[PDB]
RNA sequence: CGUACACGGUGGAUGCCCUGGCAGUCAAGGCGAUGAAGGACGUGCUAAUCUGCGAUAAGCGUCGGUAAGGUGAUAUGAACCGUUUAACCGGCGAUUUCCGAAUGGGGAACCCCGAUCAUUAUCCAAAUGAGGCGAACCGGGGGAACUGAAACAUCUAAGUACCCCGAGGAAAAGAAAUCAACCGAGAUUCCCCCAGUAGCGGCGAGCGAACGGGGAGCAGCCCGAGCCUAAUCAGUGUGUGUGUUGUGGAAGCGUCUGGAAAGGCGCGCGAUACAGGGUGACAGCCCCGUACACAAUGCACAUGCUGUAGCUCGAUGAGUAGGGCGGGCCGUGGUACCUGUCUGAAUAUGGGGGGACCAUCCUCCAAGGCUAAAUACUCUGACUGACCGAUAGUGAACCAGUACCGUGAGGGAAAGGCGAAAAGAACCCCGGCGAGGGGAGUGAAAAAGAACCUGAAACCGUGUACGUACAAGCAGUGGGAGGCACCUUAUGCGUGUUAUGGCGUGCCUUUUGUAUAAUGGGUCAGCGACUUAUAUUCUGUAGCAAGGUUAACCGGGGAGCCGAA
């Protein structure tokens, strides 16, 4: 799965090729990577949607299905970041097949 | 593989009888159509048992005979002729069909071939006195 | 005659059993036509308790009627009540055994001694614990077609078979005529054999 | 103003979904005067509800598990805690104000004390018991009626409803003065059968066993003395088979559509693990979970062991058996059982019983007592269901037994869903105006905006097609003439609609007869009315055949039933 500890790499979106760490994660399925945001009206950084109203969610809602963690098969993507107190997960870290 | 086969779980296989439409039959569906035997349909029904009555009255009528001893156990001859051999009296009976928790019964010749086994049995009728004398045996 | 079984390999021959009844395949099919979902509750006309109320309890005017669990029941003029027209206590069916039913329950046992039919297992396929050895064996066996049909065995409800296409795993102990045959076919093993063959 | 349709609204059906019910199954099973159940009232920074607690108040402590996230449901603002490893999960311990069955007394929660009955009694309440609660089941007593008998006083419903008292997790029964096919069976209940037979009955309707057999479960023993020690009693040690949570746990693959797949299509896989749910749309191979594994607790039923401790001899219970009078009740017949009054034996060199009485056989011996084991329900935990789906289903999937009603007992609703996220209508104009919106923005498949998915009918508005202030009425049909309007079904072939003419008295039950001044409906949708054991008698189909089928319980049986004179 996904979680906050990780970092995200975008394939598809405007954003393609940003690097940046799991802001949170909502039960909604998407993701606020630090470094996808936007810039508001008074030059803001800070993420979120394009479209006029007035209150809107901030985050740049990022899909689990354009990132790139780790995916067991043949792509573009590189390295990526993952805990170690678990040690059980340590073991899965060091295969080249899950983590 | 992994494709919903086209079938396979609970109502599989044969049934009873004919084509069944659905579960056991009816006569009067849902919602409103005659089935009945019209009129005053409805209230009780009409029979009883017995009558109003003029032959239930009291007719050739009789009354309840006493217990009978419930004699009357076919012992018929063949079926123990071409069965087993000799000895056939009071003791060996629980073989074959003959063996009423009550007692007596009788013997009807319904075959002719030889045996010529005994047997005694406690009863005696016509053709009982026939056989087991041209051919040998002494009844009791 | 003498129906030769197969082995896990599905060997050409191992043992041999046979069951003696005229097969009667307008029988047969006329059993595969009676119940396959058949005892969904019926709707017959007596056959239960009923016990009157008589007088007391709750105050109001009220006639007799049929009242079982507060639920109307017998009476006529009610969902589920008395059928006036008698002679088809039940729901709709069909004109119709003592021997269709048994009579069938036997002359399919008669249809496995049939050519084109199925064929008999040894005991060690109650073993394979997997699916895909039965879809092996059912390959090998040249009747990998007969998932299209159906499948049984003897002992306990064989699992590792549950999945094939077609298959309402049954015990040759309680076997109606249903898991005797899906759609007039089907295919059991050894101990089934001799387990029905009473 | 008639009718059809179009756009928008009203309304809420329908389609889909559903954190709910309904039903079955397994496991498990009492609480309290060490004052419980329930209720009242507090308690979180704000919190009005619910839940958790309770003044160390949705919390405190220990151990173990677990883990970095956490501070209940509400994802708010503020803010706190956690590695001196919390939250959370399991067990246990500490504490636990006042009132409260509390019983000192009074009392609609407030003020002062062991109240009442009873046993022991150092008679000092000093030492103890009872006084309550709890789904049904169980035992011992009291005991109807309507109803059925198509009247009714026997009978029947009832030995039921209801009432009184009481135990357990289980009770009651029980070792035979029995049964009685027998040179036999042989403690008692329960299940099946024997019987719907014997028997009872205005013998009318109805009522209705038992012995035996086949099974489940098997255990026998104690009241005077003699003697001596392994029944019993007292005490000690103290289980095998477990309860919850966490650990050993594989797995987005490709193309296309889309904001997103749990799509279509292609391919592969799990299985001593072929339930279900969650994850942005139908993923058993994404996550949990299902088989599985391990550790924390409770129960630990039993066994072992110490001291007691065998065994032996004789007898065996009179106001009883039995009889009479008056009743209850039972299938109980002069031949069931029990209560009340009166009378009243013998005694094993005796007596009772074997469905009549009295003399003669067989069996067994009362008038004393105890006794394990074999089924029930379902609050609770878990699972399942070809069950229902929110005018369905429990009254309750939304504050519900709440709103609300009655003095009270008691009665008792309706209201589901935007979504990927958040939007749920910013900004501008008008106007008296946070109560009337153009416009515009939001959108995915929201033909989405605060009771928001879809969203019909009755119906309302505008608008369109077409009649229409001489017009006669089922308002059609065929024939021939008229026009207008449209050429997504090119062919002298059709529609919308209408002018005029020839004909034409809605629909449904009751009734001999109803269009009818016979009866019912204003309209609509939904809802709403012919079944569960068995027995008997026929009919259609089909296998087999004087043989045939079983029932309890076992794939075995053949009891037994019907037929065969």
């Amino acid at each position: 799965k996904i979680r906050r500890d990780d970092e995200v790499i975008v394939l598809t979106g405007k954003d393609k090729g940003k690097r940046g760490k799991v802001k949170n994660v909502l039960s909604s399925g998407k993701v606020i990577v630090e470094g996808i945001n936007l810039v508001k009206k008074h030059q803001k950084p800070v993420p979120a949607l394009n479209q006029p109203g007035g209150i809107v969610e901030k985050e740049a809602a990022i899909q689990v299905s354009n990132v790139a963690i780790f995916n067991a098969a043949t792509g573009k993507a590189d390295r990526v970041g993952f805990r170690f107190e678990d040690g059980k997960k340590v073991r899965f870290f060091k295969s080249n097949s899950e983590t | 593989n992994t494709l919903s086969p086209a079938e396979g779980s609970k109502k599989a296989g044969k049934r009873l009888g004919r084509g069944i439409g659905s579960g056991l039959g009816k006569t009067g569906g849902r919602g409103h159509k005659g089935q009945k035997s019209r009129s005053g349909g409805g209230v009780r029904r009409g029979f009883e048992g017995g009558q109003m009555p003029l032959y239930r009255r009291l007719p050739k009528f009789g009354f309840t005979s006493r217990k009978a001893a419930i004699t009357a156990e076919i012992r018929l001859s063949d079926l123990a002729k071409v069965e087993g051999g000799v000895v056939d009296l009071n003791t060996l009976k629980a073989a074959n069909i003959i063996g009423i928790q009550i007692e007596f019964a009788k013997v009807i010749l319904a075959g002719e071939v030889t045996t010529p086994v005994t047997v005694r049995g406690l009863r005696v009728t016509k053709g009982a006195r026939a056989a087991i004398e041209a051919a040998g045996g002494k009844i009791e | 005659m003498e129906l030769v079984l197969k082995d896990a390999q599905s060997a050409l021959t191992v043992s041999e059993t046979t069951f003696g009844r005229d097969f009667n395949e307008a029988l047969v099919h006329q059993v595969v036509v009676a119940y396959a979902a058949g005892a969904r509750q019926g709707t017959r006309a007596q056959k239960t308790r009923a016990e009157v109320t008589g007088s007391g309890k709750k105050p109001w005017r009220q006639k007799g009627t049929g009242r079982a669990r507060s639920g109307s029941i017998k009476s006529p003029i009610w969902r589920s009540g008395g059928v006036t027209f008698a002679a088809r206590p039940q729901d709709h069916s069909q004109k119709v055994n003592k021997k269709m039913y048994r009579g069938a329950l036997k002359s399919i046992l008669s249809e496995l001694v049939r050519q084109d039919r199925l064929i008999v297992v040894e005991k060690f396929s109650v073993e394979a614990p997997k699916t895909k050895l039965l879809a092996q064996k059912l390959k090998d066996m040249a009747l990998e077609d007969v998932l299209i049909i159906t499948g049984e065995l003897d002992e306990n409800l064989f699992l590792a078979a549950r999945n094939l296409h077609k298959v309402d795993v049954r015990d040759a102990t309680g076997i109606d005529p249903v898991s005797l045959i899906a759609f007039d076919k089907v295919v059991m093993t050894a101990d089934a054999v001799k387990q029905v063959e009473e």
